[PDB]
RNA sequence: AGCAAAGAUCUAACGGAGAUAUACAACAUGCAACGUUGGAUACUGGAGCGGGGAAGGAUUUCGUGCCAACGGCACUCGU
RNA sequence: GAAGUCGGCAAAAUAGAUGCGUAAGUUCGCAAGAAGCAUUGGCUCUGAGGGCAAUUGCCAACUCAGAACUGCUUACGGCGGGGAAUCCAACUGUAUAAUUA
RNA sequence: GUCCCUCUCCAAACGAGAGAACAUGCAUGGGCUGGCAUGAGCGGCGAGGGGCAGUCCCGAGGCGCUGAACCUUGAGGCCUCAUGCUCAGGGAC
């Protein structure tokens, strides 16, 4: 369903930890880093294990329009479209 | 209220008709002063008490 | 150049118009956005809500109003006699149907 | 009211008994059947919708005969046994010009103490 | 123009107040010139002024209710809201044996 | 400053000087507001903005005309 | 969950009706609605409570209790928080209209 | 060229701001996504009950059609997935 009030996000993006000021839509740079990184928490690999997709409207219980079409699966409005065929 | 003497129904008459405005013409009199009428009333203020 | 005199009916979508209005004026503001909602596509001042329309806008009350209505809109042209352009002015009338899903908006060819 | 009701009792209300004779109501359809909106059919529907829609005793279109329903000459009567209310055969009437939407055209009103007589609006 | 003073006479003629009475705004030309009762009650017998039906209070709803409620249905213990002394006096009942 | 207790008005036709008021279309260049009638919605809720009297007021009652001032906004309405 | 604050000020809370139950103290009247526990809908039935006329026949208007089935999102308005003690006046009443009841 | 009028909402008490300027821009519809919890209507399980002589009715609930009905961008969710509207933009320096 979309990021609430931005849409699909169709270009090449950053993923960045933790909130940046700002609300949705706005521009924003990013800058190379001014303060000195040396420290275990700001020189690490990142390696993501899972990446949150459900809908941020409500309560997304589904990760994908897949995973919901295997939780109900046959539907009335889908029973319909069938006999367009 | 209903209730009135004769004599306090008259007073009430007389003012009645004292409210009249001056006429046109008493204005046309030669050397006149009177232009409307100074006395006039209305029971919203100033009231009879009779 | 489409005519002068034409019929044209068409879904207004009340509800997101009158979202979170104060209750005792829901009913007598959703008639100025009827009105504002014609106004402005048939590009005239003067809109006139037959009495078809009114009282279903009224019908449940000042709070309650209908979420949808599609309304019946018909413009014309009249001016009084020593005018220096031309005035038209719509009227706007209620078309009850039962649902609402799939009519869209269409010009009655009349 | 002595001995208390019963729902479920509500198929089969007795109805008050005319114990001194016949009772006959009229309904005349003389003047809307002259001109054409009644036809042969709808004076056959006329009737057969009494047949079907009186209620006798708590249920309707069986009336075994405490009440018989007649259609001869154009004019229907209707004979009872039973004691029934002349206000409602008024009210089955409405109810059925109502259904052939006649009802803003032809109005009913009592010519006489046992009938009623169709007619046209002013 | 104003049938102000029509409607005043029409009402006190028909018996009823307002919202009963019912001028008829096509005639509204020929309601205005009538000046007088006697004027009025030709324009309440020509059907330009008429008296409309009381507005429904049904009772209905009430009669169904009753008949349920004399089979004893609708009072039970949470639908009493006052004592039983007041409901049925204590009185009253041994005066009745 | 303010004109914020007593819920609330809406629509059409008619009235009215109060308009539909324009030096190469209509919105973008006559705004807002008034009365009556019909319709809609709502309040009072019989301890009533219901119908009659005392005290007090004394023509405010009633019909026609009328908008200068007056009814702290507006009147074509009005005590 | 009173840590707030001079102080539980303000708010919350309690709540109808029915059944059981109810302390110290006491002028034996009360205390007392002390405290506290439980029941409540909807539906389809059953029992009890009468009048009149000549054991029998016909009828009105309501209330209470009991059962079976079925439901609760605990869901209008209205409507007590309660207990342990000290000071004072016995009580109801009056009383500084416009800072003191 | 800027400002007003007009339309949008990252802005906003009013100014100001970000923007758009026949633009999927606006409108309605569809589909997503989500909330609620299975609509009206109709039809053959039900404590009991009533007629006529097993049937035909009265009856809260229940079951089927039914994750159905309704709502879903609006102070302003997604997708051009469709149609509709526009027909010389007006005015001011």
């Amino acid at each position: 369903g979309g990021f609430v009030g931005y849409g699909t996000v169709r270009n090449d993006y950053v993923m960045l930890k933790g909130s940046v000021s700002g609300p949705r839509r706005r521009v924003m740079t990013l800058r190379r880093p001014m303060a000195p990184q040396t420290s275990r928490q700001l020189k690490e690999k990142i390696v993501l294990k899972f990446i949150d997709t459900s809908s941020k409207i409500g309560h997304g219980r589904f990760q994908t329009k897949k995973e919901k079409n295997q939780w109900f699966g046959p539907l009335k409005k889908d029973r319909i479209r069938r006999e367009e065929r | 209220g209903r209730f009135k003497p004769l004599a306090v129904k008259k007073k009430y008459a007389k003012k009645m008709n004292q409210n009249k405005p001056v006429p046109y013409w008493i204005r046309l009199r030669t050397g006149n002063r009177i232009k409307w009428n100074e006395k006039r009333r209305h029971w919203r203020r100033t009231k009879l008490n009779y | 150049r489409k005519p002068d005199a034409v019929s044209m009916e068409a879904t207004i979508h009340l509800s997101k118009l009158l979202k979170k209005k104060t209750f005792s004026k829901r009913a007598p503001l959703a008639i100025k956005r009827i009105k504002a909602f014609v106004g402005r596509l048939m590009k005239t001042k003067d809109n006139r809500i037959d009495a078809s329309l009114n009282t279903y806008i009224w019908h449940k009350g000042v709070k309650g109003v209908p979420g949808r209505v599609r309304v019946l809109i018909q413009r014309k042209s009249e001016t009084t006699e020593g005018n220096k352009h031309k005035h038209f002015y719509t009227v706007i009338s209620n078309v009850p149907v039962a649902s609402f899903k799939g009519l869209t908006t269409k010009t009655v060819e009349q | 009211v002595a001995v208390r009701a019963k729902v479920g009792s509500r198929s089969y209300v007795r109805q008050k008994q005319l114990a001194k004779g016949k009772k006959v109501f009229k309904i005349d359809c003389s003047i809307p059947a002259a001109d054409g909106i009644f036809s042969e059919d709808v004076l056959g529907n006329f009737e057969q919708f009494f047949q079907d829609n009186t209620k006798l005793n708590g249920r309707k279109g069986k009336l075994s005969d405490k009440v018989r329903l007649s259609m001869n000459d154009n004019v229907l009567t209707i004979s009872t046994t039973m004691a029934y209310r002349k206000k409602y055969f008024k009210y089955l009437t409405k109810k059925f010009l109502k259904k052939k939407d006649l009802r803003d055209w032809i109005r009913i009103l009592a010519t006489g103490k046992g009938t009623y007589q169709l007619k046209y609006f002013n | 123009v104003s049938l102000k003073l029509q409607a005043r006479l029409a009402s006190s003629i028909l018996g009823c107040g307002r919202a009963r009475v019912w001028l008829d705004p096509n005639e509204a030309v020929e309601i205005q010139n009538a000046n007088s009762r006697k004027s009025v009650r030709k324009l309440i017998k020509d059907g330009f002024i008429i008296r409309k039906p009381v507005k429904v209070h049904s009772r209905a709803r009430w009669r169904k209710m009753k008949e349920a409620k004399d089979m004893g249905r609708h009072n039970g213990v949470g639908r009493r809201e006052g004592s039983r002394e007041a409901r049925m006096p204590s009185k009253e009942l041994w005066m009745r044996r």
